[PDB]
């Protein structure tokens, strides 16, 4: 606000209008940024008064009604993440409704599966859904309901291990905390250096104008000019770069969003490790959080194995599965967890004569 | 329309201005006036020395009002060397020495910088480099006596011309010619001071004249004596321009918890910003706040539908400016609804704005979507028994126009 | 004799309230774990300035004397517990050449069982003196451990330094080199901790 | 004339950063356009939301002044239903689970 | 290694730290890129000699 100043800053002509225009462009794209991996659901979806999902207990990622109706996950996240003319904008979502969308997209998932990512959310129970997760890493779904306590304790289990690492510690956070400290950094240099020279006889504008002489004090104050000028034209360039890195981790956030939560990926590693089942999201300050659920093969046993037998002169292959032994008797099995089928007509295909498979092996094929 | 340089505005939220508020008024602190000079003692004396051998006071360590050397009726002439009449009740120095003496009421002239003559060249030398005042007045009434006062005495005689400020009080016989002194007067050897003898007859150039010279001094040592603690009320809760002891800045002033130890003055931001200072005059410790600021925001259905618009005065509190408090700003000129629709105009903080209902800018929360409680049950299945083909349409971007600059003629051509 | 200074000698740089926040100074400071010269009173340098310190239980140091030739030639500075408070004057004083107190001037001025600690420096014309007092348990050395020293007078005395003397049941001197220092302040206002930047790979990081 | 080769070369300067931020926009924006012809014109995608909404039948390229245009052909379900359901049926005392 | 320029250099203020601290970012990145790519493998597997 000195009138001098501000009457030599006009010699400058478009720099002030431009610096202004390229922060007003990451801005906005902050709130598209938001847009587009939240606002993903059409409708937001609410879960029934009563929980009966088959043995899985949501609790800890479903929101309090109690507390911002944040999920107990969410609050461990929400806790462990913590003006010389410059302001700072609000989000044009709130964390209220930033937790209605993580919220509608868990409800929409645990109620209807990968359907309402596609169309109208069609009920299905929970378990026959997860029935066919376990089709889509191809592991037959009797593997599911006939271990079904079994795999949702494990779920429970994993889940619990989720609350005890947000709880014992801040470290793993550090993507979003480092966003944080980031623009703190860059808005307190930029403040730090109205203090700074650059070669004039004072940093304090109204000090130079009561030293000096109006011609002398004019070429004093050009100098805190061109500094002050390319302090900002280095803060505004580095805003840019950095916003840039913001949205391709947006756009893959967006992406995680449609492909591990509102369907099962194919994609190795892009849903965590494992072959994935499901995800579900829970929202962080400036960010989001992936719960990853995948399928890990666990207790390997070796076999000897065959790529075909032969029959009546006749060499036949497995429909599904792979071919392997005990040591004394044959078996067809599902190729992702053991399970010994006695090998026949229906479990298998012909294809030719005994004489072209490398490495086949005799066997009686049953007739039902 | 200016903003844009354009005469057709498009819907939306466009930033137009910059909000200030300014300061009301202009305050002043510092501490209690205390420690006043004894200036009484150089002007109100009963007698003064020999104008040769002139006799110096000091005065040091303390402020004064200086402006009573000219609104005085005591004093007949005033003049300052180096220095203005006003400014020295602002001013400040080293140390202040008064240089005091009698001379008749002819000389006061020789009592400036470069004169010639006996009291300038024999007395008294003024150089141009002097800082200062002179302070003069007829003294018939008090230096005057029935049979001549001889206690003043001026010089007359030296073998060369005092050196500015010599105060050469030699008593040594002149010899301006043929008789050798030997301790004594003689022919063409002559004693080199002369008495004035002042009597109360005296006509006005005869008559005996007081001077008091001012000779200031400053070092590369600080100054001692100085103007008054030039100080204002208190104001709070208000946007002012302020200063505390020198420290200068603009804001609100505020009371503080804030405890400073007993020898702090102010308070300063991890930026190094100032956000606290103490009242030199009553030691308790006030905030400062920024002037209040922010961005002018015009919210507009464009200008193809309306010439109506709000305004929101970005981050500022509607008490500092229909008119609503949003959380982004304080809003003018849009109506509050209590329906919730699509965000239209994006406001900040879960706001939005719209024009609607014979028509206005209204302003809402913003409606994420219609809320569904899905039918679920352990044995109950949703299965589509039809479905519609939709085609969808998805815009890219995948190149801006190419372009060259020749370097030399942009800058020079 | 000499003795290790510790983290002893910090006080408060500026006339500045901070609080919870940690700030990066570069002044006249005494550097950590220094020596410090041990004494049971010779003329000693004063330098760019001096740290001072008495483990004390007689009463036996009432003041000092200050200057370029500490004489009757030219303005020195004399400061003096006077039993009843703090004197100082600005003179060139005619006294014993070896100065003792029993068991022109320029200017003017009136204000084991503990350690007495005190800083003096001189810039632009103004005398600078910062002190605190303290229990302590340790006899021979400075006990370690931290305290801020608050400054005293801030004295325009316009006159400079080279050397300084004691008057008078033992004390220590270090000199204040330029060094870069961590100050951490608390709620309160008060610097409680501090780090010496050189000292160390481990204090520079 | 040195200060308006100052201004000038600073006002360039700042004109050929922007447009290098701005290249490397539309560069992920045309890396984008590129993977989504391949997998929506030239494949038929599983990946949800990629290409269009609801499941993805097929895709047709349309050019555009600076762009492409993607026409996503989706199957979207549209009238369900609600039946009662089991994830089994018990016959001769073993348990059938649909193939 | 001028003192004469080093000490106006420093009234320019935090122009110099945050150029070397925008570098270091650049450098910690490569190695960051580098394992993102190679170390996706969790024990060293090795072919059979037949
Ligand atoms: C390989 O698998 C077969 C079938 O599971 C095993 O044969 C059975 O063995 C048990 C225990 O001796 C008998 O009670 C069954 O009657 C056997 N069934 C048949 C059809 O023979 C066989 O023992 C396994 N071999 C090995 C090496 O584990
Ligand atoms: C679900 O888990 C929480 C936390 O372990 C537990 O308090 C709650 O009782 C569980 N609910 C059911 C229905 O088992
Ligand atoms: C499989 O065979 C290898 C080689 O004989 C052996 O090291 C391993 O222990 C066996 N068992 C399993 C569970 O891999
Ligand atoms: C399998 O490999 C071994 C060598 O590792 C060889 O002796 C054997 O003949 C091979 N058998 C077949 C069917 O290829
Ligand atoms: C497999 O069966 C054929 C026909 O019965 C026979 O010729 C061949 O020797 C058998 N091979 C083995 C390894 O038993
Ligand atoms: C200043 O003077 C007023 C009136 O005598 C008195 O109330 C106030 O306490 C004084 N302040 C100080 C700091 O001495
Ligand atoms: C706005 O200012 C008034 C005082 O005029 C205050 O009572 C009110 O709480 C303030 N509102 C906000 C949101 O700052
Ligand atoms: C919104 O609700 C408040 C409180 O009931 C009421 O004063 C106001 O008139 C309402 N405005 C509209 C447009 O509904
Ligand atoms: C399916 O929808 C079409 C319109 O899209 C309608 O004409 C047709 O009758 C419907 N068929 C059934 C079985 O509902
Ligand atoms: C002390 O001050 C005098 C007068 O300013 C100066 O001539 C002298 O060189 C100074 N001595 C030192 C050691 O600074
Ligand atoms: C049957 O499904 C429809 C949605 O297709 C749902 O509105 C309805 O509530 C369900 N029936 C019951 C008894 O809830």
């Amino acid at each position: 606000d000195s009138t001098e100043c501000s009457n030599l800053l006009l010699q400058y002509g478009s720099f002030c209008t431009q610096l202004n225009r390229a922060l007003t462009g990451i801005a906005v794209e902050q709130d598209k940024n938001t847009q587009e991996v939240f606002a993903q659901v059409k409708q937001i979806y609410k879960t029934p008064p009563i929980k009966d999902f088959g043995g899985f207990n949501f609790s800890q990622i479903l929101p309090d009604p109690s507390k911002s109706k944040r999920s107990f996950i969410e609050d461990l996240l929400f806790n462990k993440v913590t003006f010389n003319g410059l302001t700072v904008l609000p989000p044009l979502l709130t964390d209220e409704m930033i937790a209605q969308y993580t919220s509608a997209l868990l409800a929409g998932t645990i109620t209807s599966g990968w359907t309402f990512g596609a169309g109208a959310a069609l009920q299905i129970p929970f378990a026959m859904q997860m029935a066919y997760r376990f089709n889509g890493i191809g592991v037959t779904q009797n593997v599911l309901y006939e271990n079904q306590k079994l795999i949702a304790n494990q779920f429970n289990s994993a889940i619990g291990k989720i609350q005890d690492s947000l709880s014992s510690t801040a470290s793993a956070l550090g993507k979003l905390q480092d966003v944080v400290n980031q623009n703190a950094q860059a808005l307190n240099t930029l403040v730090k250096q109205l203090s700074s020279n650059f070669g004039a006889i004072s940093s304090v504008l109204n000090d130079i104008l009561s030293r000096l002489d109006k011609v002398e004090a004019e070429v004093q104050i050009d100098r805190l000019i061109t500094g002050r000028l390319q302090s900002l034209q280095t803060y505004v360039t580095q805003q840019l770069i950095r916003a840039a890195e913001i949205r391709a981790s947006a756009n893959l956030a967006a992406t995680k969003m449609s492909e591990c939560v509102l369907g099962q990926s194919k994609r190795v590693d892009f849903c965590g490790k494992g072959y994935h089942l499901m995800s579900f999201p829970q929202s962080a300050p400036h960010g989001v959080v992936f719960l990853h659920v995948t399928y890990v093969p666990a207790q390997e046993k070796n076999f000897t194995t065959a790529p075909a037998i032969c029959h009546d002169g006749k060499a036949h292959f497995p429909r599904e599965g792979v071919f392997v032994s005990n040591g004394t008797h044959w078996f067809v099995t599902q190729r992702n967890f053991y399970e010994p089928q006695i090998i026949t007509t229906d479990n298998t295909f012909v294809s030719g004569n005994c004489d072209v498979v490398i490495g086949i092996v005799n066997n009686t094929v049953y007739d039902p | 329309k200016c903003t844009l340089k354009s005469f057709t505005v498009e819907k939306g939220i466009y930033q137009t201005s910059n909000f200030r508020v300014q300061p009301t008024e202009s305050i002043v602190r510092f501490p209690n006036i205390t420690n006043l000079c004894p200036f009484g003692e150089v002007f109100n004396a009963t007698r003064f020395a020999s104008v040769y051998a002139w006799n110096r006071k000091r005065i040091s360590n303390c402020v004064a009002d200086y402006s009573v050397l000219y609104n005085s009726a005591s004093f007949s002439t005033f003049k300052c060397y180096g220095v203005s009449p006003t400014k020295l009740n602002d001013l400040c120095f080293t140390n202040v020495y008064a240089d005091s003496f009698v001379i008749r009421g002819d000389e006061v002239r020789q009592i400036a910088p470069g004169q010639t003559g006996k009291i300038a060249d024999y007395n008294y030398k003024l150089p141009d480099d002097f800082t200062g005042c002179v302070i003069a007045w007829n003294s018939n009434n008090l230096d005057s006596k029935v049979g001549g006062n001889y206690n003043y005495l001026f010089r007359l005689f030296r073998k060369s011309n005092l050196k500015p400020f010599e105060r050469d009080i030699s008593t040594e016989i002149y010899q301006a010619g043929s008789t050798p002194c030997n301790g004594v007067e003689g022919f063409n050897c002559y004693f080199p001071l002369q008495s004035y003898g002042f009597q109360p007859t005296n006509g006005v150039g005869y008559q005996p004249y007081r001077v008091v010279v001012l000779s200031f001094e400053l070092l590369h040592a600080p100054a001692t004596v100085c103007g008054p603690k030039k100080s204002t009320n208190l104001v709070k809760n208000k946007c002012v321009n302020f200063n505390f002891n020198g420290l200068t800045g603009t804001g609100v002033l505020t009371e503080s918890n804030k405890k400073f130890l007993p020898f702090q003055q102010f308070g300063r931001d991890i930026a190094d910003t100032t956000d606290a200072v103490r009242d030199p005059q009553t030691l308790e410790i006030l905030d400062i706040t920024p002037c209040s600021f922010g961005g002018v925001s015009v919210i507009t259905p464009g200008t193809n539908t309306s010439n109506q618009v709000a305004v929101l005065y970005q981050g500022v509190n509607c008490t500092e400016v229909n008119v609503f408090q949003t959380r982004a700003g304080c809003l003018i000129g849009a109506e509050h609804v209590n329906n919730s629709y699509e965000c239209d105009i994006p406001i900040g903080a879960g706001i939005c704005a719209s024009y609607q209902t014979s028509q206005s800018v209204i302003a809402y929360t913003m409606s994420l979507g219609a809320e569904n409680s899905v039918a679920y049950s352990n044995n109950s299945i949703a299965i589509p028994t039809n479905f519609t083909i939709s085609v969808t349409t998805e815009i890219l971007p995948v190149s801006m126009t190419k372009t060259s600059v020749d370097c030399t003629m942009y800058i020079c051509g | 004799a000499y003795t290790n200074s510790f983290t002893r000698g910090v006080y408060y740089p500026d006339k500045v309230f901070r609080s919870s926040v940690l700030h990066s100074t570069q002044d006249l400071f005494l550097p950590f774990f220094s020596n410090v010269t041990w004494f049971h009173n010779p003329v000693l340098p004063f330098n760019d300035g001096v740290y001072f310190a008495s483990t004390e239980k007689s009463n036996i140091i009432r003041g000092w004397i200050f200057g370029t030739t500490l004489d009757s030639k030219t303005q020195s500075l004399l400061i003096v517990n006077n039993a009843t408070n703090v004197v100082i004057k600005v003179c060139e004083f005619q006294f014993c050449n070896d100065p003792f107190l029993g068991v022109n001037c320029t200017f003017e001025y009136v204000s084991f069982k503990n350690l007495r600690e005190f800083v003096f420096k001189n810039i632009d014309g103004y005398f600078k003196i910062y002190s605190k007092h303290t229990p302590i348990n340790l006899v021979r050395d400075l006990p370690q451990g931290f305290s801020a020293l608050e400054p005293l007078v801030d004295l325009p005395i316009g006159i400079n330094i080279t050397r300084f003397q004691t008057l008078l049941a033992a004390y220590y001197v270090g000199y204040l080199q330029p060094r870069t220092f961590l100050l951490k302040y608390n709620e309160n206002g008060t610097i409680t901790d501090a780090v010496d930047c050189a000292l160390d790979p481990l204090s520079e990081t």
